[PDB]
C-alpha cells in the first residue's frame, strides 16, 4: 500500500576471510596479503655500481691472488661474493679471516699503495710456484714478494724493510710466513739458521717463527693490521717472510652480497638474500631472516590478510 | 556488529550492486528502482586507502651482513645473533598480527558506521513524513515519485512539501 | 561510554539476572517478569572468547642459553647480551601494557554496543506503539500481556495489530 | 565520524564557545543565549588526560654503554650491536608512529561520541515535545522560556508539563 | 497508566579492576591475569629422554672425572647442569672452558672411540693419585693416560702416538699437559732434558712445554682440545709430560641444555624451564626470570596486567 | 516561529595537523609532541655524587698514570670519561682493554690494597723513565714497580711473589710484561737467558714470553709494557713466577658499588637534574621518545627516526566557513 525507500550495501559471491581481534574466520567482500612468499632468483643491479666478483674471494683481492686479477683496484656501491671463491692459490689460511672478508664486503672500493721494499742483491724477490698459475706460467700474488736466498742452501740476510702512511686515511697492510714441512727445504731456501720474524708500528707488534693438501705439506699463513696516518710498520726478518709490495686502501662503504643467484642489469632493488632479490613493496616477507640492505620484516607466517573491505553477507 | 547496520538490523548486501558500496533501492507506483550514494561509498574507500599508504611500506634503514652465508663464524657470537635475530622475528611477527587483527576489525566497523551514518541522514530528512520498518527502509506515507525519491537520494527532500498529506495517513 | 548504553542513559546493571549478560524486565496488567536474550549475550561472549584465543598464547620458538648460571663469561659480549636482553623486555612490556590497554577499551565499547543494538531492534519492532523514557525502557501504550511481552523479546511482535488502539492512547 | 555528530550532521564547530567543549545554543521568545555542558566536556578531557597519563613517561630500565664514544671497538662484536641497535630503533619508530596513530584515531571518535551522547540524551528528554531538524537542533514545539531553556541543559525539564500544547501544535 | 518493558544488563558485587587507555581503575565484571607469576620449584621432565649430572661438570664427562663416572657416555634431548659441579680432580683448567661446556650443553648425547694409542715397555702407561679416587683406591681421568718413565729417573723415551677419524662425522680429541712445580720431582718421572710436545692434524697444530697447593698438590695438569675432522689425522709427538687421550668424544645431535639447582620431576611436563624451574603457564608473559630456555612466555616488568572478559560493572 | 535548543562543539581559528590511521593530514583543536628534539649541551650532574676524570682515562686509575694521581681511590655514583684521556704514560696497550673500562665506569669507587711484594738485593724495583713525569722528575706507574738487574748485563734472578686476598669480596690486580725493540735492551735489563712469566690462581692461569723486535718509536720510545688483568676471588692466592720482564703489582685494585658511566665532551652543571645522558649532555625530556641520539645511558627515552609525532588532545577542529 505505502511507498518505500531501502538503505543497503553490496555484497560478492567470492569473498575472502581474514583474522579480526574476535573472529578467526571473518569473511569481507576484499582482503591483500601483507607477507611476501615469492623471491626473485636473480640479483637487481640496476642503477648500481657494483662488482661481481666471481671466483674471487675478497681476501684475495687485497694479496692478489690469480684469480683476483681483474679485482685488484676499483670503486663500487654493491660487492657481490660467490660460493666456492678461492683467497689461497698457495695452502695456507689468514689468521682473524672472517673479520678481514667482512671489513672488504663494507668497503665501497680499494686503492693500492706501493710500499717502496727494496732487497739486497743475495735476495730473490720473484720467487714463483706451478700453484699459482699466471699467463699460463709460474707466478705468486701480485701483492706479495717471495723472499728467498739466491744461492741455494746459502743463510738469508738478515733484511729490515718499512712502510709509512703519507696518507689521511689508515692503510691495510698484509704479509705471509712460509712455513715448509721438511727441513730438507728450509735450509734449500734461507739456510740453517733459526728464523724469526718481527712486525712492529705503534698500533701492532708481533713475532713469528716458520714451524698434505695439494700434495704439499707447507704452507704460506698471511696476517694482516690496520697502520695509523703518518704511523710507520717495520719488518726485521732472516729469512720466511713473504713481503708487501703494495699495501690496500678501503675506500667509502658498500652494500656486501652473499649470493649464488646470477646478475640482472635491467632490474632494481634495495633488499638481498642468498636466494636472490626482494622488489615486494609489502611491509613483511617470510623467505629468510638473513636478508641485507632496506627490507620487509622477516616474520612466522604464511599469510597475512589485511581486510580492504565491508563484511561480505551474501543473500 | 558495533553500528548495528551491516550483519545487522540489514539483513544481507546486493550482490548486485556493481557500483558503489553503499546505496539504495526504492518502491513507489512507477516501478522498483537502484542507484549507489556516491559520498558515503568514497568515505569508506578514501579511509581504507589510508590505511593502505601507511601499513604497505618497508622501513629506509641499511641492514648489513653479521652471518656469513658460505664460511662459519664465532659459536659464541653466533648463539647471541640467533637468540637476538629469534627474538626480533618474534617482536615483528607478533607487531604483524595484532596490527593487522586491530586494522581489519576497525575496518569492518567503519565500513558498518559509514552505512548508519548514511540511515540517520535519510531518516532526519523524511522527519515525520515516514517509519522504520526495522530492514533499514523507510516506509512513505505519501506518494513518492521517482522525483520524490532523486530528491531523497540527493539529500533535497522537504519534509515540509509533503508533512500535511503524509501526517494524516499515519494516523488514519 | 561509546555507545551510552552501559553507564550511560541505562543507570545501572541487574545483580538478579543471572542467566545471561543482557536481557529485558516487563511490567503489565498480569505483573512483573525478567528474561535474559541469548542472541546478545552469546554475541558478546564469542567476541571475547575470540580475544582470548589470540592472547592466552606464547610463541613455538626454541630459545637456548647466552647466559651461564654458575660461571662468569667475557665483560663486554655480557654487556651487549645485557641490553640486548633489557632492550627487548623493555619492548614486550611496553607491547602487553598496550595489547590489554586496546582490548580493555574495546571488549567495554563492544558490549556497550550490542546493549544499544539489542534497544535499537526493540525501538523499531514498537514502532509507533511506545515511546522511550530516556532510562533504557519502552513505555507500551496498549495492554501488553506476557504473550505479546515473549513477542517482543521474540521479534515476533507485529506493531499494526495494536497500532490503532496504541495511536488513540498517545494522542489523548 | 564514526558517530557522524562532530564534522557531520552538525555542519561545523563554534569558536564562540570558550567555556567547554560541547554546549547549547537556544532561540525563543525572549531571545538568543549560549551555555557549555560541564559533565559531556569533563568526559572527553579526563579521557583524554587518561592516555596523556599511559604515553607520556618512559621505562625504570637503566642501560649502560655498549659503544665507546671515545675509541674504536672490535669490528666483529660492533656491527652486531649496529644490526641490533638499527632493528631495535626500526621496532620503537613503528611502535610510536601505530600508538599516536590509533590514539589519534580513538581520541577524534571519541569526542564524536560524547556529542552523539549529549544529543541523544536531549533527544529523549524532549519525547514527543520536539522534532529533529537534522542539523544537530531540536524544534521545541511550545513556548520554551530561558527557565525551560535552563531545565533541558539541567535535565530537569519534565516532558509531561508541555505534552498536550506540543502534539496540538505538531498535528495542528 | 501505560505497560513498559526495559532494556539492562547483567552486573555482580565483586567487580576487577583492569586498565584502559583512558582509565587506570575501570571495574568490569570478569577480567583475566595475563603475566605469570606463580613457578614450579621443580624441572618437570615428563615426556623427555634427560641426564640429571648432579655433581658431574659437562667437561668431566669427556675426560672422565670419578664424579662423571655414570656420565661418560649415552643419548638425550635435555642436560641438567647443576651448581660446583667437579670437572677436575688433579688440580688444572681447561683452555678454552666455557666455549668446551657450552658445546656439549647443546648436544644430544656423547659416543667414545679407543684411540688405540699403545706404548713403549719403556713407559708406565696406568699412573694412579691419590687426588682422583675409584673403587676407593688411587685412580685418574678414565679417558686419559699418565705417561711416566717405568725407570724411576730414566729420561722419556721419544715417542708418536696417532689417531684417525675412521667416523663420518668430526670427533672431540681432548689431552692434558703435566706441570710439577719442584725440578726434584720432575727428575724421578721424566729427565733433565728440555721437554716438548707437539700435536698436529691438517685443520690445526700446536706445542707446548711444562713449567701454590690445591688438594695438598702444587703439581698441575691442564687440558686442550680440538675437533678432528672426517678421514683425518692427529699425531702426538712427545719427550714426556704429556697426558694422552684414551678415548676421543663425539657429540651427537642437539639437546637442550639447562642450568638449575632445582630437583627433577618426571610426573609434569613443560618446554620452559629457568635457574628456579619449570613454567607450564599457557599465558603470553611471565615476571619470573628473564634468563628462561625453551618455549616460553616473554619476561616482563609487570607484577599483574588484568585483561577485561566482561562488559563495565555498574552496580545498584 | 517554532522555539528551538541546538547541540553543538567548540572550535578554533588555528588547529594543528595529526595522523590517524585512516588519515595523514588531519585537523583537531590541540595535539602535543611525543618526540624531543632539544638537548641540554650540559651535564646534568644535581644530587648526584658525580667524578670527572678529566685527562685520566680510566683504566690510569688502577695502574696509576701520572695524570690519574687525583683519582688513584675515591666513591662515586656517576663517572664521567673525556675524549682523548691518557691510560698510558709510557707506550703500550691492556688486553681485553675495552671489557676492563665498562667494568670501571660501571663501579662506584675503588679502594687500594698493597700487595706487600717483597724483592732480592739483586733486583732493583724503582725503575723509572722520561716518559711518566711526576714532580718534574722521572717516574712510572704508581701502582706498579719496574723489575730490572740493579747490575747492567746480570741474568735476572728467579723470583716468585704471591698476593691473597684477605677482604670478603672480589679484588682486580693488574701486571705488565715489557717487550723491548733491541736484543742489546733485553739482556743490559734482565740478562741473556730465554724468559718466561708465569701467573696463577684458583680461577686463572696464563703464561708470557717478552717478544723482541724491531718497531717505531712513540713518545722517543720503541719498546712497549703491555698490561694483563683478572678477578682475584676472597680467600683466593695468585703467584707470579718470573726470570725478568714483568711489572710487578704493588697495589691491586677492588671496585666498591655500581655507577653509571658517562662518555661526554660537554661540561658539567650541579644546578641541573637528569637521568638520560649521551655524547653531547644531558635528556631532562618527560616525553616517551628522542630522536637526538641512538647511544644514550641511564633512564631514557626510546630512540626513533622520527622528527616529530604529534598526539592528538582534542576533538575535530571544523571552523566556521568564510
Ligand atoms: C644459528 O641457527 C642456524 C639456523 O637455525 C644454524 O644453522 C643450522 O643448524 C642446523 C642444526 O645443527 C643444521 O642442520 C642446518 O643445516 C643449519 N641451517 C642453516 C640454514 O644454516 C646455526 O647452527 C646456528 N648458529 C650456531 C652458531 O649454532
Ligand atoms: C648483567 O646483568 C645481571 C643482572 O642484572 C648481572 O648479574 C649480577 O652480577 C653481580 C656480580 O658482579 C651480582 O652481585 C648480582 O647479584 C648479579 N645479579 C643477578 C640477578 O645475577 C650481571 O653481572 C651483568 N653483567 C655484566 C657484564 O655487567
Ligand atoms: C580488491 O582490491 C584490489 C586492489 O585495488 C583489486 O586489484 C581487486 O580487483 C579487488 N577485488 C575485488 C573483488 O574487487
Ligand atoms: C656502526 O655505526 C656507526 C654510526 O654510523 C659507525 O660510525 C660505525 O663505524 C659502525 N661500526 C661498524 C663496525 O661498522
Ligand atoms: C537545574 O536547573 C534548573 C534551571 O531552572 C534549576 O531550577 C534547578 O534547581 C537545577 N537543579 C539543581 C539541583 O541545581
Ligand atoms: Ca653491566
Amino acid at each position: 500500500d505505502p511507498d518505500k525507500i531501502c538503505l543497503g550495501h553490496h555484497a560478492v559471491a567470492n569473498g575472502t576471510i581474514v583474522k579480526t581481534l574476535t573472529n578467526e574466520q571473518e569473511e569481507v567482500t576484499n582482503a591483500t596479503e601483507t607477507v611476501e612468499s615469492t623471491s626473485l632468483n636473480r640479483l637487481c643491479m640496476k642503477g648500481r655500481n657494483h662488482k661481481d666478483l666471481g671466483n674471487c674471494h675478497p681476501i684475495g683481492m687485497l694479496i692478489g691472488t690469480p684469480a683476483c686479477d681483474l679485482h685488484l683496484t676499483g670503486t663500487w656501491d654493491t660487492l657481490i661474493e660467490r660460493k666456492n671463491a678461492i683467497a689461497y692459490c698457495y695452502p695456507g689460511a689468514t689468521v682473524n679471516e672472517e673479520a678481514l672478508r667482512q671489513k672488504i664486503m663494507e668497503s665501497g672500493g680499494i686503492s693500492k699503495i706501493n710500499t717502496g721494499f727494496t732487497y739486497g742483491s743475495s735476495i730473490n724477490s720473484a720467487g714463483t710456484t706451478k700453484a699459482c698459475m699466471r699467463n699460463g706460467g709460474n707466478s705468486f700474488y701480485a701483492e706479495l714478494k717471495w723472499l728467498v736466498s739466491k744461492n741455494k742452501g746459502q743463510n738469508f740476510p738478515q733484511t729490515t724493510n718499512t712502510y709509512r702512511n703519507a696518507d689521511t686515511a689508515e692503510h691495510l697492510i698484509m704479509w705471509g710466513i712460509h712455513h715448509p714441512s721438511s727441513t730438507q727445504e728450509k735450509n734449500d731456501l734461507y739456510g740453517t739458521q733459526s728464523l724469526s720474524i718481527s712486525v712492529g708500528s705503534s698500533t701492532y707488534k708481533n713475532n713469528f717463527v716458520p714451524v698434505q693438501v695439494n700434495g704439499l705439506s707447507s704452507r704460506i699463513d698471511f696476517h694482516w693490521t690496520l697502520v695509523q696516518p703518518g704511523d710507520k710498520i717495520t719488518f726485521s726478518h732472516n729469512g720466511g717472510l713473504i713481503a708487501p709490495s703494495r699495501v690496500s686502501k678501503l675506500i667509502g662503504r658498500g652494500l656486501g652480497i652473499q649470493s649464488e643467484a646470477p646478475i640482472d642489469n635491467s632490474c632494481e632493488s634495495k633488499c638481498f638474500w642468498r636466494g636472490g632479490s626482494i622488489n615486494t613493496r609489502l611491509p613483511f616477507q617470510n623467505l629468510s631472516p638473513r636478508t641485507v640492505g632496506q627490507c620487509p620484516k622477516y616474520v612466522n607466517k604464511k599469510s597475512l590478510m589485511l581486510a580492504t573491505g565491508m563484511r561480505n553477507v551474501p543473500e | 556488529g558495533l553500528f548495528g547496520a551491516i550483519a545487522g538490523f540489514i539483513e544481507n548486501g546486493w550482490e548486485g550492486m556493481v557500483d558503489g558500496w553503499y546505496g539504495f533501492r526504492h518502491q513507489n507506483a512507477q516501478g522498483t528502482g537502484q542507484a549507489a550514494d556516491y559520498k558515503s561509498t568514497q568515505a569508506a574507500i578514501d579511509q581504507i586507502t589510508g590505511k593502505l599508504n601507511r601499513i604497505i611500506k618497508k622501513t629506509n634503514t641499511e641492514f648489513e651482513s653479521i652471518e656469513s652465508e658460505f664460511s662459519e663464524i664465532d659459536h659464541q657470537i653466533g648463539n647471541v645473533i640467533n637468540w637476538t635475530k629469534d627474538s626480533i622475528t618474534d617482536i615483528w611477527t607478533y607487531q604483524a598480527e595484532l596490527l593487522v587483527a586491530m586494522e581489519n576489525q576497525h575496518t569492518i566497523d567503519m565500513a558498518d558506521s559509514e552505512m548508519l551514518n548514511l540511515y540517520e541522514r535519510v531518516r532526519k530528512q523524511l522527519r515525520q513524513n515516514a517509519e522504520e520498518d526495522g530492514k533499514g527502509c523507510f516506509e512513505i506515507y505519501h506518494a513518492c515519485d521517482d522525483s520524490c525519491m532523486e530528491s531523497i537520494r540527493n539529500n533535497t527532500y522537504d519534509h515540509s512539501q509533503y508533512r500535511e498529506e503524509a501526517l494524516l495517513n499515519r494516523l488514519n
